């Protein structure tokens, strides 16, 4: 085998490297340190990290968001430290349980939720800036930032935007380990089975496709590691055997092929798409589609099956059956 | 018909079995024995689907569904229209997937590169076997497998989940979902990063390996490295199924209550009860 | 941590939809055997004599029965409800017609109720029927009952830990999860759903599109509702020791017809029925009970699916004494 | 009255269903598909005599030229006409347009099949600094082997024949990514030195095993031109050399495994 593809046989150590940006070179804190174990499967340098405004801001809003969550959770167990560690997964900060429509809800029934939500959005936004700006500073393109915005957007979608359209904060996503999860079910239940939402279907394809592609792209790269397949950049400006080989491998299997640059594009696009497709489907739910399954049946695509146990009529819809 | 640079790589050899026999190309496609068996299975499998579906009530691609047998039938061969087709379809499926795979190996030996791709491809095959071969064997009927229908397969996923009350609490599902998500993200960063460096915009200079690395240190304080992010992305995508398998496989054979209740092992420790 | 194979599976849906039950064989055998403790029917007695209405003093309900038959009941009642206590539980050693002891009046209402479940609620109980035993299990206090707050342990025959006590503010979440199969759903389907005829279970729209007039703003139902019904379902499921697919085809939880099993329809009635017993029978007993019996808000203990079912699709695995004690329903 | 209802049998979700599809196909087909054709296109096969002429379908499939402005000067335009000039020591084994080719010489030396290189630029790959990226330790004095790993300097290289083929003399580091990329060894009973990509070496405490080729074959490894620096084409040469032996080191390599 090419053991290099599994872990690094002989680790190198050398002077630390610093590429300067139009700004903030003075905002890089830390004394870079090395880890030998990590060094086997990745670069061994941990650090330093750059601070700056946007970042520090992000830490700021974020943390606020957090105390808010933790505190309410903490209350959820009448401040018992031990039951706290214990029930953690079960604790959460909920959206308004009552219907207030769009009204800023009482602190107790959802008020603290919308605050958390706010600081988290502020926190996401600042971090976005960091991502975009550090790219700009080092003379790189905005691509990562543009994928990231798509993810921010989905989060916003399911947090503010969808609740804003239908007019009920009661639909946002609670905060907590199990709670954010039960939301999924409650959301799907209410809207008629998310499996029937075509955009859930689009998202899934992209997500699975994501899986398929990183697996294939990764593997393809290790498989040409020997020809320096890993130095992707120079393989673009100056095609080499590595990519030539990697191209024909895919050409001969599937009939077609990408380039070393284009594959990253298909990867980036797929990624972005997972999030874009999701936003569409959420924006369409409730606003224009009440029941996904029925909308599917409305339009003829749902499958149907025979009865196994006998067909069972809705007791309610019978004569003089109670309410 | 050949890429600018293809010609030179097109030499005989690397066959796994077969030799010079099928060692050739048709179009851009390399053939090989497994290319010959891949086609065979496909052909059979797609004809099985056509015939089976031709005996069902609908042609709407969405609604058509070819189903496994009733539990009653155990692990035995079932009536044709009542599960049989499903069985035979399953076999062709595996026939095709496996040839596909081996084929990829010969393509790789010819090119002189690593076997990582077919290798990586085993992961999805293995999962198909978990859902369709191993779990039902474990449960004792082929009737626990999933149906072949564009939407109807989602109906199996659904009910399957719901049989365990809240599938989301299945711990191998959590790990599974979690790799699904990281990997989708890593893909975006990996690809955005590459493109950010080779496509800065305007007429600025293409960047360097060094810039890729300052970017992430600056951001998250740490950069994995060019070769290592390919090794990692291979690892995250794979673990989507490697870890999931466990969750799937435990559902029924190793566990029968609702998944949430599984967490009692934590919640119910006597110390803090 | 894990239960081991094999596993008994059953099919409740068309081939390939993955619908059915998943049971651990031992779990079932333990329940099978605990439920087996149902005492056999007392030997038949022949009806000789005058109706006890002539014969005894204060006999309101079973006044059609002869002495022999009546006594038989009393004995059966004794065995099902308060066997360790004996007749003295409800009776005055000397005045067998004395209403002094609360268990007597209760037992009296109980007879009426019982006789109602068996007569009115056939839609749910069929030719099976309920007897005192069903709920009581040989104890005056049924082991599976509910207050207006989540109580724990589930089985009142167990002794609670510090934290489980309804007084300990922090164990609330645990107490709640235990009611809803370990879920983090923030609701109590009993108070919301089962004590009242107040709230509606159903939450899914019956049209593909959002009908104008009910889809916007405060005109809407909160999403809470959805979590609530989910939670209720987890409780029902866990109470019958089953899974959603015992009842619905997850393709569309909301549909009936071939999407639902005959069981769904039965549980439908079960809802009503428990609403009845609750509102009209079990709750009004707070007037006749000792404070020892009441809950934190002066409520009587009431029933849920679990009360009768005790974790089994059919309570007592389908055992019946119906034919054996006609005194308890059904009535002409 | 429903929300989303458009006509009597049309809803906005339907229209969005098609727009989505259309958006997907547009990007995939007209964008991504053309981008994948930036290298290697246009395809190859015969010309007529006067047949210089453009081939309709060949223009449509390619994207517009992209110019890369390089870090240390120059530019690159893609896609662009890049024919393979070099004569290939190979012969067609049959009539089929898709039959394989066969080496007519020593494929390792002739650089055909797995032993092929790309016509990479005859330039040293640089660091961001403008210095050479991949150099021997001998020169990259600032670099070292990490505490605990093998210091392969001085060990023998053992070929697939199981025979000592030479002794490791140095290592080549990538100054740009801090990663070792080649071992330099001195060849037995010869004048030269060769490099061998780390992926081909199995580093052990007492030997370095290289199964790719046979001892006898180390002698033909492509020779570098400056002794302390390597051009990009050279990397391809060297790397392909050893890959080639995976198929060609022995007469049985090229055959069926079973
Ligand atoms: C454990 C859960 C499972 C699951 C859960 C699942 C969900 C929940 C969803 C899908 C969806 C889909 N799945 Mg299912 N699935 C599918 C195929 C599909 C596609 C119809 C669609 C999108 C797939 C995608 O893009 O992935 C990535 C691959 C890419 C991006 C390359 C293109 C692949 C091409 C789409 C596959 C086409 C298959 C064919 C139409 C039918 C076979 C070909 C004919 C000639 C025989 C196959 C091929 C198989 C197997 C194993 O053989 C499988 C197994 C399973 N899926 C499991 C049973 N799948 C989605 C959908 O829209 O369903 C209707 C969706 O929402
Ligand atoms: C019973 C419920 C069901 C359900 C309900 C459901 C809902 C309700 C939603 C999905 C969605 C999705 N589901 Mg579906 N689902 C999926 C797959 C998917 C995803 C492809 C897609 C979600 C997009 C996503 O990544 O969100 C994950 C990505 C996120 C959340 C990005 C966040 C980015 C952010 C910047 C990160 C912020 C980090 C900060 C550090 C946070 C700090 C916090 C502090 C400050 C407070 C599969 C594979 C299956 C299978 C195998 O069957 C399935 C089954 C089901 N889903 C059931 C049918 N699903 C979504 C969708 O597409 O809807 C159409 C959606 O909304
Ligand atoms: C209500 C029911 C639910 C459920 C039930 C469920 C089940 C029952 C299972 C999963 C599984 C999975 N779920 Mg989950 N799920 C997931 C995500 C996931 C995936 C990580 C995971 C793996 C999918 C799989 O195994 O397919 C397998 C895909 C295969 C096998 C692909 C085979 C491809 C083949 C190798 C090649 C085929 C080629 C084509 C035939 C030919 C086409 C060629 C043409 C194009 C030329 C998410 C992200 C969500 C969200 C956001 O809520 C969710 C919600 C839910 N899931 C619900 C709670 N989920 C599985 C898992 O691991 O659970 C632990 C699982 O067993
Ligand atoms: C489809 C494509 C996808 C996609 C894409 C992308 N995803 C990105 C990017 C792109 C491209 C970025 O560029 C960006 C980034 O930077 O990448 C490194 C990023 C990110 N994706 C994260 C999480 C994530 N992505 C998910 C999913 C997908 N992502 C989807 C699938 C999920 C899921 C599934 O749940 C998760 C959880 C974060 C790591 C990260 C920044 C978060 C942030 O904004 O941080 C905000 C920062 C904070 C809140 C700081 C908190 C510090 C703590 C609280 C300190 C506690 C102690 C307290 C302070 C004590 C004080 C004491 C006092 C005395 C002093
Ligand atoms: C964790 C890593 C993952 C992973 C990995 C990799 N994945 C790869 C490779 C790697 C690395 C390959 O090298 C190989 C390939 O070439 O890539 C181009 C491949 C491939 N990934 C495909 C589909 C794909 N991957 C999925 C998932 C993951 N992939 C996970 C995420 C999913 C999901 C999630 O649903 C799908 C559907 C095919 C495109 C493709 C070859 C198909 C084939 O075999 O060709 C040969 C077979 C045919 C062309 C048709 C045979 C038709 C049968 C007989 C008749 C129908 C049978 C079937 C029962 C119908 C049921 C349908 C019903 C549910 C609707
Ligand atoms: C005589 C006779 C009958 C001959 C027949 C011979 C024969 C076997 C024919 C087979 C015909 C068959 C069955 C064709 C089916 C082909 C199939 C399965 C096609 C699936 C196509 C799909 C959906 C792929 C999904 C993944 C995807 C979106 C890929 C697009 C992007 C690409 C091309 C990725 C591949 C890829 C990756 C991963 C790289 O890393 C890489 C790195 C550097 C350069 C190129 C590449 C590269 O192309
Ligand atoms: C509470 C669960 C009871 C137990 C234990 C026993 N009996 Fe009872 N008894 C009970 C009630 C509610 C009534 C009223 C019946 C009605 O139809 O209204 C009765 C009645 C009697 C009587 C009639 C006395 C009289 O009215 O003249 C007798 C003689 C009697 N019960 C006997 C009896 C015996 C022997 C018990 C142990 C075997 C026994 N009872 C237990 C309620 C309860
Ligand atoms: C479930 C539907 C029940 C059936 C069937 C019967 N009873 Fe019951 N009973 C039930 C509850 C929920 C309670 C209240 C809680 C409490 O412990 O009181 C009761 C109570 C009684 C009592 C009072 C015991 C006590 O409070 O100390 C008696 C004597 C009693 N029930 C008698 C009884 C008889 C005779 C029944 C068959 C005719 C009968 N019950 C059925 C619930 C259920
Ligand atoms: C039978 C014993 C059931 C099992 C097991 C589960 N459910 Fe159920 N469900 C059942 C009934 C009788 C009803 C109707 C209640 C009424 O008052 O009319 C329901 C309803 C639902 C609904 C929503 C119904 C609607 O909006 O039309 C949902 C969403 C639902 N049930 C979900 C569900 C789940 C997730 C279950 C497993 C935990 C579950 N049900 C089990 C009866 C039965
Ligand atoms: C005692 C007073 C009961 C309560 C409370 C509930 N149920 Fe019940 N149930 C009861 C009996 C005696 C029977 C048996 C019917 C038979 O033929 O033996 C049942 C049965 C069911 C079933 C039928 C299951 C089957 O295999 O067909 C279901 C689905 C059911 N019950 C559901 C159910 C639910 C949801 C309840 C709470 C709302 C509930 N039951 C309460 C007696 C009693
Ligand atoms: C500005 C206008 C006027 C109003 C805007 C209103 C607005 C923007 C609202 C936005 C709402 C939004 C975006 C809501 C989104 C909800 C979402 C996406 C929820 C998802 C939650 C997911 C999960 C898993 C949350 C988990 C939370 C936790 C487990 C917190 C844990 C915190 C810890 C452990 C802190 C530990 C600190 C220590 C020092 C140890
Ligand atoms: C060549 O591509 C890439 C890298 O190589 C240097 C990275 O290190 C990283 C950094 C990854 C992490 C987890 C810090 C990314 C994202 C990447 O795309
Ligand atoms: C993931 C499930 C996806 C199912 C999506 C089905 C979309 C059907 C749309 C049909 C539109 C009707 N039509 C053709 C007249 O426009
Ligand atoms: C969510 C599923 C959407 C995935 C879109 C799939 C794109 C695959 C495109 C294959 C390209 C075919 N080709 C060669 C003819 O262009
Ligand atoms: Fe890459």
């Amino acid at each position: 085998a090419d053991y290099q593809t599994i872990y690094t046989q002989i680790q190198a150590r050398g002077p630390h490297i610093t590429v300067s940006g139009e700004w903030g070179d003075n905002d890089r804190v830390g004394k870079p340190f090395y880890s030998y174990w990590l060094g086997k499967i990745g670069d061994a340098q941990i650090g330093p990290i750059y601070l700056g405004a946007s970042g520090i801001a992000a830490f700021a809003f974020g943390s606020t968001a957090i105390l808010i969550i933790l505190f309410n959770m903490a209350a959820e167990v009448h401040f018992d430290p031990l039951q706290f560690f214990r029930q953690f997964f079960w604790l959460g900060l909920y959206p308004p349980k009552a219907q207030y429509g769009m009204g800023i809800p009482p602190l107790h029934d959802g008020g603290w939720w919308l605050m958390a939500g706010l600081f988290m959005t502020l926190s996401l936004g600042s971090w976005w800036i960091r991502v975009y700006s550090r790219a700009r500073a080092l003379g790189l393109g905005t691509h990562i930032a543009w994928n990231f915005a798509a993810a921010i957007f989905f989060v916003l979608c399911i947090g503010c935007i969808h609740p804003t359209l239908v007019g009920s904060w009661s639909e946002g996503v609670p905060f907590g380990i199990w709670p954010h999860i039960d939301w999924l079910t409650a959301f799907s239940i209410r809207y008629g089975n998310f499996y029937y939402c075509p955009w859930h279907g689009f998202s899934i394809g992209f997500a699975y496709g994501c899986g398929l592609l990183f697996a294939a792209h990764g593997a393809t790269i290790l498989a040409v590691a020997r020809f320096g397949g890993d130095r992707e950049i120079e393989q673009i400006t100056d095609r080499g055997t590595a990519v030539e080989r990697a191209a024909l491998f895919w050409r001969w299997t599937i009939g077609f092929n990408a380039t070393i640059e284009s594959v990253h594009r298909w990867g980036w696009f797929f990624s972005l798409m997972v999030m874009v497709s999701a936003s569409v489907g959420i924006l369409l739910t409730g606003t224009f589609v009440d029941n996904w399954y029925l909308w599917c049946v409305k339009h003829g695509a749902a499958p149907d099956y025979p009865a196994y146990l006998p067909a069972t009529p809705d007791p309610a819809s019978l004569p003089g059956a109670p309410k | 018909a050949l890429l600018s640079f293809e010609r030179k790589y097109r030499v005989r050899g690397g066959t796994l079995i077969g030799g010079d026999l099928f060692d050739f190309w048709v179009g851009p496609y390399f053939v090989g024995f497994f290319g010959v068996s891949a086609i065979f299975f496909i052909f059979l499998g797609v004809s099985l689907i056509g015939y089976a579906a031709s005996q069902g009530p609908t042609w709407d691609p969405f609604a058509i569904s070819i189903n496994p047998p009733d539990l009653k039938y155990g692990l035995g061969a079932a009536p044709l229209l009542e599960g049989g087709f499903w069985q035979a379809i399953t076999v062709c499926a595996l026939g095709a997937f496996i040839s596909w795979m081996l084929r990829e190996v010969e393509i790789s030996r010819k090119l002189g590169i690593g076997w990582h791709v077919p290798l990586a491809f085993c992961v999805p095959i293995f999962m198909f076997c978990v859902l369709q071969v191993f779990r039902p064997l474990l449960l004792g009927s082929w009737g626990h497998a999933f149906p072949y229908g564009i939407l109807s397969h989602l109906d199996w996923v659904n009910n399957f989940g719901y049989q365990y009350l809240n599938w989301h609490y299945n711990p191998g599902h959590m790990s599974s979902v979690s790799f699904l998500f990281v990997n989708a993200m890593a893909l975006g960063l990996h690809g955005g990063l590459i493109l950010s460096v080779a496509n800065p915009g305007d007429g600025d200079k293409v960047k360097t390996a060094e810039h890729e690395n300052q970017y992430f240190r600056d951001v998250v304080g740490y950069s994995i490295g060019a070769l290592s992010i390919h090794r990692l992305g291979l690892f995250l995508a794979s673990n989507i199924f490697l870890t999931g398998a466990f969750g799937t496989i435990a559902s029924g054979p190793f566990w029968t209550r609702g998944w949430p209740e599984w967490w009692g092992w934590w919640l119910d420790i006597p110390f803090w009860s | 941590c894990f239960e081991p194979p094999p596993a008994t599976t059953t099919q409740t849906g068309f081939r390939g939809l993955s619908m059915g039950e998943v049971l651990h064989p031992a779990t079932v055998k333990a329940k099978k055997e605990r439920d087996a403790q149902y005492p056999p029917a007392l030997a038949a007695v022949k009806a000789e004599g005058p109706p006890v209405s002539q014969v005894y003093k204060n006999v309101k309900v079973l006044g059609n029965l002869t002495e022999a038959e009546f006594l038989r009941t009393m004995t059966a009642i004794t065995e099902w409800v308060s066997p360790q206590e004996g007749c003295t539980y409800c009776h005055d050693e000397n005045n067998l017609a004395s209403e002094a002891k609360y268990p007597y009046v209760v037992a009296r209402r109980m007879l009426e109720m019982t006789r109602a479940i068996n007569t009115n609620w056939t839609q749910h109980v069929a030719q099976t029927g309920v007897t005192c035993y069903t709920c009581h299990r040989g104890t005056p206090l049924p082991p599976y009952v509910r207050y207006l707050e989540p109580t724990l342990p589930l089985n009142n025959r167990e002794t609670p830990t510090h934290v489980e006590r309804v007084e300990t503010r922090s164990g609330y979440v645990v107490r709640l999860a235990k009611y809803t199969a370990y879920s983090a759903l923030n609701y109590d389907p009993f108070t919301m759903f089962l004590a009242n005829d107040k709230r509606q279970v159903r939450v899914v729209p019956q049209t593909a599109l959002p009908l104008v007039g009910v889809s916007r703003g405060k005109e809407r139902r909160p999403l809470s509702d959805a979590y609530a019904t989910f939670a209720l379902m987890m409780s029902i499921s866990d109470s019958l020791g089953t899974n959603c697919t015992f009842c619905h085809n997850a393709q569309t939880f909301e549909s009936w017809g071939k999407k639902s099993t005959p069981q769904r329809a039965i549980a439908w009635w079960g809802i009503r029925m428990v609403r009845d017993l609750n509102m009209n029978y079990l709750a009004p007993l707070n007037a006749s009970l000792p404070a020892s019996r009441l809950g934190r808000q002066g409520e009587a203990p009431q029933a849920d699916c679990r009360t009768c079912h005790q974790g089994v699709t059919k309570p007592l695995f389908g055992a019946s004494r119906l034919k054996d004690y006609p005194e308890l329903g059904p009535i002409k | 009255m429903y929300h989303g209802a458009l006509a009597q049998h049309l809803d906005i979700a339907q229209l969005v269903w098609y727009a989505q599809w259309l958006v997907i196909w547009t990007v995939v087909l007209l964008y991504l598909r053309r981008e994948d054709r930036r290298e290697g296109y246009p395809l190859v096969e015969p010309l007529g005599l006067v047949k210089l002429a453009p081939e309709d379908g060949q223009v449509y499939e390619l994207p517009y030229p992209k110019t890369f402005v390089l870090p240390h000067g120059g530019t690159v335009t893609v896609p662009r006409r890049r024919p393979e000039t070099r004569e290939l020591k190979l012969a067609q084994t049959d009539g089929f347009e898709g039959a394989p080719l066969q080496p007519t010489g020593n494929p390792l030396v002739d650089a055909v099949g797995p032993a092929s290189y790309a016509e990479r630029a005859e330039v040293v790959d640089a660091t961001v600094d403008g210095k050479a990226k991949i150099v021997p330790l001998r020169v990259a004095t600032d670099f070292s082997i990490a505490e605990g790993d093998v210091d392969p300097r001085g060990l023998p290289v053992v070929a697939a024949d199981g025979v000592e083929a030479g002794t490791v003399t140095d290592l080549w580091v990538d100054r740009s990514e801090h990663y070792f990329r080649y071992l330099e060894l001195s060849v037995a009973g010869s004048a030269r030195t060769a490099l061998i990509p780390l992926g081909f070496c199995d580093v052990k405490k007492d030997k370095i095993v290289v199964t790719s080729i046979l001892s006898e074959q180390f002698a033909n490894v492509p020779r570098l031109q400056s002794r302390d620096q390597i051009t990009l084409r050279e990397e391809d040469k060297v790397s392909a050399y050893y890959a080639g032996g995976l198929l060609y080191a022995t007469p049985e390599r090229a055959e069926s495994l079973l």
